[PDB]
């Protein structure tokens, strides 16, 4: 196995205090950690994006 | 082609009627040191009479960069020198 | 020569590249995949005796 | 605080014994 | 197509010997693959040697060592032969010790050489690249991409099974060691060499630099980045954090410290005197002693920077519009002198000052600023305090604190004295042959590690200062001092900055050695002090302002530093200084004389002929006289240079700074070297909410200092009006008029 690449490690925060909607959704709390209760109407192609 | 020559500070320039006359005739007027306003509001009354001054006299360049030049051309001009020191041996004549 | 010297399987299997295609890439290696795979084509046999991979050039 | 060159030798070869 | 086909037949032959070396045996069945060594492998050790010399040292080429680095024989071959030997020669040690002669190796001289040869090819290879001038064109575009591959090699070092070739190279040291003193072959202290340098090129690899080409025009994109990482190496693996961590786990400290404690009595001291110095700059080059003692405790901090964050972003939010952007408000000002000019804006519709800085920040014209281009780089050196930021820190864990913090302890507990004795005693007879770098790395070795023990002994008093004493030796004292007049006469500015750090510390080292005790304090105030060194540390403020900001702090706390242990003086008189006599000081000997000196202080007459010709170049000075020659106006100029970036400083430089402002304008009482409007503009950005803190401590002496300058201020233009044009220009030089101008008469 000579392919030996730097793990792209993903960080996941839940269980918050409190839940938006989307209607609550301002743009004054960009950058922050919220939680959205929602139905998905469709979703996209699982496609690579060029991270590094 | 010669078109035009850019603008800077010079002997003429200090020397008119919107210049160091009139500092010489309205600096003492406007500027007030009181000790009873913060040191703040005394420093930035020092700096307001000299900015409106500047972008009076010479408003293409920044405040500072209006400083440095007048550093240069106080280094540079002899005009400007013997001004100084007749304004010198004006005073000191009275 | 030294673009033409091979090299053996476990030496093949001793990968010493940052990547596969430069591996792949790299010359001797590169006849070196190519001698072991005209070997594959010509000595493959089944059980029953017969190359397959004769009859399906033929 | 001097410190001998023969108890780095011993601190090597006790530490390849068990390293604690 | 001669270039590219002698690269690809380097490639395919450095391909070739790779594949040569050895294999992993994926014949064995074992689930960690074993390395095995291939059939006539050390002569394939000896041809990497071979081709290394050939090509790279006489031919100016470095295609060797990156054909070497794209096909890893440093990750996949040296290493993993060099941690097997380890692992077999430290069973092999249990099972002797337990029972001798049994279990041995089979081919251990075999072992020992090929192992001896991998620690060959790891020094060669990992040695730091240096591109001078002169050099060939093949190094130039090769430089950053083996920077980079020395990246991947100090990575993959210090992270394959935390370091166990650190512990193969000590292994190979004291394979040296335990012969006796009487019955080492210089070889042997090569390989002690070999070991020493190992360490520091372990140490010593550092990230590159971003070098662009400035003959086009930089393009309205301009520089995206600046990162020189390879792809798998991080910021993490580069930094010493790391560096402590496979150190202390693998025992390298304790060996640095039993080659240091013992250098005179054990070893050749010649042999390894510079690469232990090497090591210990390697590591002080990029820590600061502030930071290294400590003094929830990290929520705390960080509280306390969220605080600071809130209250600067307030005042930032006191300036931003409450209303959005297209909530249009146009303000027409006047001047008593009737005029309209317009400034748009919503906050500042309501104050001035915020209308007045639009109308300064509308300008679209800026003036030229004239950079050194940091010409210390195209030096071959390293990043040191020198060239790094002054805000740059090193985030120490605890537990590599605590490690690094027990390793410099006992380096300096235990021979830190006889190893500045020794290069003290082997850079004096050197003194004319050695590059920057050996000037820059003694005096910053020197340096670092008398602060470390002077900022030791103020918070602890277990510590002892004369630990450090043989920093205040003569020898010590000449090679710094000719160091720095060197530097400075040939107009080097990077050892002149080392050498004015140095010449800091020793004042400091000084100046704590006279407190603590009140004799050779005297003597040795008497030797810095001398020659015409109080004229080098008066024009060294003078050429301050063209330089860096780092050059530029290190003359605030030189100065500082001159100031304070010159002011102890002022009453005591005690100034008498060897000078250099410029005409006729011949004098007629008179032996009657020379017979009582000799009756008087127990002297031969040849030796008080010396004492006879000294005494008639001693000098006083006078300390009035050494501020007055200070209070130059470049001083002035750099030093208000100095405080335009107090952002950026912490409240020690500033407080210097305001100290000496104190003492022009106070204690020396000429005050027009103070009175220029460079001053009042910083003065009003700093006391600005913008600027300094108001739960700052330094904005209230900052506050003070401003107070009493407007008073004074107010004063001189309520007895003089001319003085209004005086703020704006450079002080006058006319005799006729310049005393009225800087004293008033």
């Amino acid at each position: 196995s000579p392919e030996q690449t730097e793990r792209v490690f993903q960080i996941s925060f839940f269980n918050l205090p409190t839940v938006h909607r989307i209607r609550d959704i301002r743009s004054e709390k960009i950058g922050s950690l919220l939680s959205i209760s929602g139905t998905v109407t469709r979703t996209s192609e699982v496609r690579p994006e060029l991270y590094k | 082609r010669k078109r035009r020559p850019q603008v800077k500070l010079t002997a003429e320039k200090l020397l008119s009627d919107k210049g160091l006359p009139y500092v010489l005739k309205n600096a003492h007027k406007r500027i007030r040191i009181s000790s009873k306003k913060n040191s703040y509001d005394n420093l930035s009354n020092i700096i307001q009479f000299y900015q409106l001054w500047a972008h009076e006299l010479f408003p293409k360049a920044k405040f500072k960069d209006f400083m440095k030049i007048c550093q240069t051309v106080g280094k540079t001009d002899p005009v400007l020198r013997e001004y100084r020191v007749s304004l010198f041996r004006d005073e000191m004549g009275m | 020569d030294p673009l033409r010297e091979e090299l053996t399987l476990e030496s093949l299997s001793n990968v010493k590249a940052n990547s596969y295609s430069e591996w792949i890439t790299q010359p001797n290696v590169s006849r070196t995949i190519a001698r072991e795979l005209k070997s594959f084509l010509l000595e493959y046999t089944d059980e029953t005796g017969r190359s397959v991979y004769g009859a399906r050039i033929r | 605080k001097f410190f001998s060159k023969e108890s780095f030798l011993a601190d090597f070869d006790d530490s390849s014994s068990n390293e604690d | 197509n001669a270039a590219d086909f002698s690269l690809t037949v380097l490639r395919a032959r450095i391909a070739l010997l790779a594949t040569a070396i050895g294999g992993p045996d994926y014949t064995s069945q074992i689930d960690p693959p074993p390395y095995k060594l291939g059939d006539d492998c050390l002569a394939c050790l000896k041809d990497l040697k071979r081709w290394f010399k050939l090509v790279d040292d006489q031919q100016k080429r470095w295609d060797v060592a990156m054909a070497v680095a794209e096909y890893r024989i440093l990750t996949d071959d040296l290493l993993p032969i060099l941690i097997d030997w380890e692992n077999k020669c430290s069973l092999a040690a249990k099972l002797a010790k337990n029972n001798p002669d049994h279990e041995e190796f089979r081919n251990k001289a075999y072992y020992d050489k090929i192992a001896l040869n991998c620690l060959q090819l790891l020094v060669l290879m990992t040695w730091p690249l240096i591109v001078t001038e002169q050099s060939s064109s093949n190094q130039i575009t090769l430089y950053g991409e083996l920077k980079k591959h020395q990246l991947v090699y100090k990575k993959t070092i210090l992270s394959m099974e935390s370091g166990k070739v650190l512990r193969a190279a000590i292994r190979l040291a004291l394979d040296v060691i335990k012969i006796d003193r009487l019955s080492r072959t210089p070889r042997d202290n090569m390989v002690l060499k070999l070991v020493l340098n190992f360490f520091r090129n372990v140490i010593a690899i550092e990230p590159g630099e971003f070098t662009i080409n400035t003959k086009k025009s930089m393009p309205k994109k301009g520089i995206t980045s600046i990162d020189t990482l390879p792809p798998n190496v991080s910021m993490d693996d580069i930094s010493l954090n790391t560096v402590i961590s496979s150190f202390h786990k693998n025992k390298v400290f304790g060996f640095l410290l039993t080659l240091t404690s013992s250098l005179s009595k054990e070893f050749d001291q010649d042999f390894i005197n510079i690469p232990l110095l090497e090591i210990m700059f390697y590591f002080t080059k990029d820590v600061n002693q502030e930071l290294l003692f400590p003094r929830t405790s990290a929520g705390f901090e960080l509280s306390k920077l969220l605080q600071k964050e809130h209250q600067m972003r307030k005042n930032v939010i006191k300036h931003t519009s409450a209303r959005h952007s297209r909530f249009g408000g146009l303000l027409s000002i006047q001047t008593p002198d009737k005029t309209r000019l317009t400034v748009s804006g919503s906050q500042a519709l309501v104050d001035e000052k915020i209308a007045l800085q639009k109308l300064d920040d509308s300008k679209k014209w800026n003036k030229r600023i004239i950079k050194k281009h940091q010409s210390v780089a195209a030096e071959g050196l390293p990043n040191s305090l020198l060239n790094s930021q002054t805000g740059k820190a090193i985030f120490f864990t605890e537990s590599n604190g605590k490690h690094f913090k027990e390793f410099i302890n006992n380096f300096i507990d235990s021979g830190f004295n006889i190893l500045l004795h020794s290069v003290t005693n082997y850079f004096t007879t050197e003194q004319d042959r050695m590059v920057t770098l050996e000037q820059v790395e003694y005096l910053l070795f020197f340096a670092w590690f008398v602060k470390y023990q002077l900022l030791r002994s103020k918070i602890d008093n277990s510590a002892d200062i004369k630990q450090v004493s043989e920093a205040l030796k003569e020898v010590t004292f000449i090679l710094v001092s000719s160091l720095l007049r060197s530097a400075y006469d040939l107009k080097n500015w990077t050892v002149t900055h080392a050498g004015m750090i140095a010449f800091n510390e020793l004042l400091n080292l000084v100046s704590r050695t006279k407190a603590a005790q009140e004799t050779d304090i005297e003597f040795i105030v008497s030797r810095l002090f001398s020659d015409e060194r109080i004229q080098l540390l008066s024009n060294l403020p003078k050429i301050g302002s063209k330089y860096s900001l780092q050059f530029m702090k290190s003359c605030i706390e030189l100065t500082h530093s001159v100031l304070k242990v010159l002011e102890q003086y002022s009453d005591d008189k005690t100034l008498v200084i060897e000078g250099k006599s410029r005409r006729q000081k011949k004098f007629n000997i008179s032996e009657g004389d020379i017979t009582k000196l000799i009756e008087e202080e127990n002297v031969d007459r040849d030796e008080a002929l010396d004492i006879l010709t000294s005494s008639l170049r001693s000098i006083e000075v006078n300390f009035q006289k050494v501020q007055a020659n200070y209070m130059t106006e470049p001083v002035i100029e750099t030093y208000i240079n100095f405080l335009e970036r107090f952002r950026e400083l912490e409240d020690d430089s500033i407080k210097k700074v305001f100290s000496f402002f104190h003492r022009v304008f106070v204690q020396a009482k000429e005050q027009a070297l103070l009175f220029r409007f460079d001053l009042i503009i910083l003065l009003r950005e700093m006391l600005s909410p913008d600027g300094l803190d108001r739960m700052s401590r330094s904005r209230k002496y900052v506050s003070q200092f401003s107070d009493y300058f407007l008073a004074r201020l107010k004063k001189r233009l309520k007895k003089s009006p001319a003085w209004f044009v005086g703020l704006l220009f450079p002080p006058l030089h006319n005799s006729e008029v310049g005393f009225y101008q800087r004293y008033g008469e």
